[PDB]
């Protein structure tokens, strides 16, 4: 019984920023979601369509573990049908999403005293995101009637702004490592159960 | 593609960015008020101009969006606090003169070096000195030197130095399309654009003049009682028909009358309510002062304190190896961090400010969801008023009955709360004309109502008509008598202390009517009643996004600033003050002079 690599999307060294969330296609193994929830090292865990009491019984073909890091009051935005700042320009879940987020507070290993400017988040965009879409771009957001040719001066602002992460903030703004688990079905034979 | 959407994306940049550079500035200032160090004082000045030269680059970029077409009122009240050019409206050499003269009036007030020519061998510092001599000195001439010399060596060098200040701060306001600098202090009470709730700047002078006319018989009957109770202390120094002398009001200028309680006590045979000898016997520490200050706040419905509050704050003075300046200020560092800073001791007047200081935080914890330029009070006198009502309910004998401090069998007769209400009369009522007169003098020297040679004749005549105070020495125009204060010399608005009083009892009229209190106001306790917390949290979370005249209608039911709840707080005092004043003469005359020799 070979365990699925959930040791590389939970206990990893560093996560990616929310504008460049890395999608890990976990397949050809046997999961044990139970471990996570049950030992409760982790915290919030909310699903729709599936539930953890029905998780280890029925199985899927490809589970998508999408890991990112956000702020404290922005964990509420990683939810179906939610609008805001992260949920409209960084990471939008579809209305028929069938997986659960797992968010645990990470002030011990992710925030540095006097500034952690290594995590970015998108603040402006020309339009909202389609579900499960990632835009890695640094093109300067035109918010005026003047075509700017790359310099971020007046009314032409840089799209990615930096998270500041001081240890001392608040549950309100501490770094929260968030990984979703998008389950889906195909014509391919289902692998991830046991 | 329109100016409303251009201002939303600019302010969305701004908030976020400001949060980063406001924390970085405020954390270096929190490390200065904990570790007074030469290495750490340059870190405050390096993080200070990085927010000052940031707000200068952001205000110029905020001036390209006109307010003539922005229609959403949240954006307009955000840009109104950013499109103000501030002190940068003048020229180069004229405005640097403003900055270098604030550093020579702030340093000359804190380091005023005055003493006596009779014995100049050993001299004085203001603290521990001239503030102590206004407390336990009951001599006439010994307090005359203590008050005249502070207005002859500190006010002397400010009188030709503040004439340049009034002609230079008018240029800071007449370039911002104001009438004078007096309209700039009145500009925070400005509300314009909302239907039915408008408030011009010129209506504030007519609103204080109508509220002061109603506390006129209340302050007068204190003045007929303080004068009658000072006749035995000084037999031939205070006339019964005249006004009070300046150098016997118990303070450095005459603002607060708290130090005049021990001479004019109504009932000294009964003990004053104190729990200082009750807290040390129960082994109460610095943590349990703020523990039970929180048990008042979670018991009204207001949110619990954050986990970062109990680990990053400073409550005990950390030894004699590092100096921590701990005059009690509540620090909003921003970004979810709400620390507190005071060297708290086990005394009652220290415990009573623990409820007041968390009221600054519980206000500031409520508008954390608001944008950054509106994370403030509804006006500049609104933050200090929402804190004092939390201290006003923690001083009642019914609240100390609950937390175990007071005795289980405690009597309370009709001669007990009169000694408590006079304690509140000498700190709140007696400062009400002294806040109005000093601000009426500032508004009538900024408007050009009195020139150079009349600059001080309409100060003591504003003293012996409004506050009932005659200065003992005939002063010429070479002294600037209001220049000897903390709030005049350091360039702060003073009308916030008048409006703090008329809000801190108007809110208590509204919360106690929601908490179902059957009795007078000074025995009311808003704790253990969550109906009054929700009537407060509907104002606490608004911040500056909603105007202040709708923050008052959301609580009390009146759009304006009323005065009848303050007079209703002192209703057992006003009845008792008329009972004892039959033998005295009410009112005063403008004729009496102690120097009429």
């Amino acid at each position: 019984t070979n365990l699925c690599p959930f040791d590389e999307v939970f206990n990893a060294t560093r996560f990616a920023s929310v504008y460049a969330w890395n999608r890990k296609r976990i397949s050809n193994c046997v999961a044990d979601y139970s471990v996570l929830y049950n030992l409760a090292p982790f915290f919030t865990f909310k699903c729709y369509g599936v539930s953890p009491t029905k998780l280890n019984d029925l199985c899927f073909t490809n589970v998508y573990a999408d890991s990112f890091v956000i702020r404290g009051d922005e964990v509420r935005q990683i939810a179906p049908g939610q609008t805001g700042n992260i949920a409209d320009y960084n990471y939008k879940l579809p209305d028929d999403f069938t997986g659960c987020v797992i968010a645990w507070n990470s002030n011990k290993l992710d925030s540095k005293v006097s500034g952690n400017y290594n995590y970015l988040y998108r603040l402006f965009r020309k339009s909202n995101l389609k579900p499960f879409e990632r835009d890695i771009s640094t093109e300067i957001y035109q918010a005026g009637n003047k075509p700017c040719n790359g310099v971020a001066g007046f009314n032409c602002y840089f799209p990615l702004r930096s998270y500041s992460f001081r240890p001392t903030y608040g549950v309100g703004h501490q770094p929260y490592r968030v990984v979703v688990l998008s389950f889906e079905l195909l014509h391919a034979p289902a692998t991830v159960c046991g | 593609s329109t100016i409303e959407e251009q201002a939303k994306t600019f302010l969305d940049k701004f908030n976020h960015e400001a949060e980063d550079l406001f924390y970085q500035s405020s954390l270096a200032s929190w490390n200065y008020n904990t570790n007074i160090t030469e290495e750490n004082v340059q870190n405050m000045n390096n993080a200070g101009d990085k927010w000052s030269a940031f707000l200068k680059e952001q205000s110029t970029l905020a001036q390209m969006y006109p307010l003539q077409e922005i229609q959403n009122l949240t954006v307009k009240l955000q840009l109104q606090a950013l499109q103000q050019n501030g002190s940068s409206v003048l020229s180069e050499d004229k405005s640097k003169r403003l900055n270098t003269i604030l550093n020579t009036m702030s340093t000359i007030y804190s380091t005023g070096k005055v003493c006596n020519p009779d014995n100049p061998q050993e001299c004085l510092l203001l603290e521990p000195g001239l503030n102590e001599i206004m407390a336990n000195s009951l001599d006439y001439n010994e307090r005359l030197w203590a008050w005249e010399s502070w207005r002859s060596e500190v006010g002397k060098q400010l009188r030709p130095l503040y004439e340049e200040y009034v002609v230079l701060k008018n240029e800071m306001a007449r370039a911002n399309h104001y009438e004078d600098y007096g309209d700039y202090w009145r500009g925070d009470y400005e509300v314009n654009g909302v239907d039915g709730y408008d408030y011009s700047r010129g209506q504030l002078i007519e609103d204080v003049e109508h509220t002061f006319e109603e506390i006129k018989p209340l302050y007068e009957h204190l003045h007929a009682y303080v004068r009658a109770k000072l006749m035995n202390a000084y037999p031939s120094y205070i006339s019964p028909i005249g006004c009070l002398p300046a150098h016997l009001l118990g303070d450095m200028w005459g603002r607060f009358w708290t130090n005049l309680y021990s001479l004019t006590v109504p009932f000294g045979q009964k003990p004053n309510i104190d729990v200082t000898d009750a807290m040390v016997d129960q082994a109460w520490d610095a943590q349990r002062i703020f523990k039970e200050a929180e048990k008042f706040f979670v018991s009204v419905g207001l949110p619990n304190m954050t986990q970062g509050f109990w680990e990053n704050s400073m409550l005990t003075d950390p030894g004699n190896v590092q100096k921590a300046v701990c005059h009690p200020t509540a620090w909003d560092l921003g970004k979810g961090d709400f620390r507190i800073l005071m060297c708290t001791k086990v005394t009652m007047d220290d415990f009573l400010t623990a409820h007041h200081e968390m009221g600054h935080i519980q206000y500031d914890m409520a508008y954390a969801a608001q944008p950054f330029l509106l994370r403030n009070g509804a006006n500049e006198g609104f933050h200090e008023a929402v804190g004092e009502i939390m201290s006003l309910s923690a001083a009642t004998p019914k609240h100390l009955k609950s937390i175990g401090l007071l005795s289980p069998d405690f009597q309370e007769d009709n001669e007990t709360e009169i000694n408590f209400l006079l304690k509140q009369a000498l700190t709140i009522v007696g400062t009400l004309p002294f806040t109005y007169m000093l601000e009426k003098w500032r508004w009538m020297v900024f408007k050009g109502e009195i020139p150079k040679d009349q600059w001080m004749k309409k100060w003591w005549e504003m003293k012996r008509e409004i506050v009932g105070v005659v200065e003992p020495v005939p002063h010429d125009e070479t002294y600037c008598d209001p220049a000897s204060l903390f709030h005049v010399s350091n360039d702060y608005s003073f009308i916030r202390y008048y409006t703090r009083t008329l809000y801190q009892f108007q809110f208590q009229e509204a919360l106690c009517q929601a908490a179902k209190h059957e009795g007078p106001l000074h025995k009311c306790d808003i704790s253990n009643s969550t109906e009054a917390g929700q009537k407060l949290f509907n104002m606490l979370r608004l911040g500056k996004s909603e105007p202040w005249t709708l923050a008052l209608e959301n609580v009390v039911g009146a759009k304006n600033m009323n005065v009848r709840p303050l007079l209703n707080y002192f209703e057992p005092l006003f009845t008792w003050l008329k009972d004892q004043n039959k033998n005295s003469f009410v009112g005063w005359s403008t004729d009496w002079s102690p120097y009429a020799d």
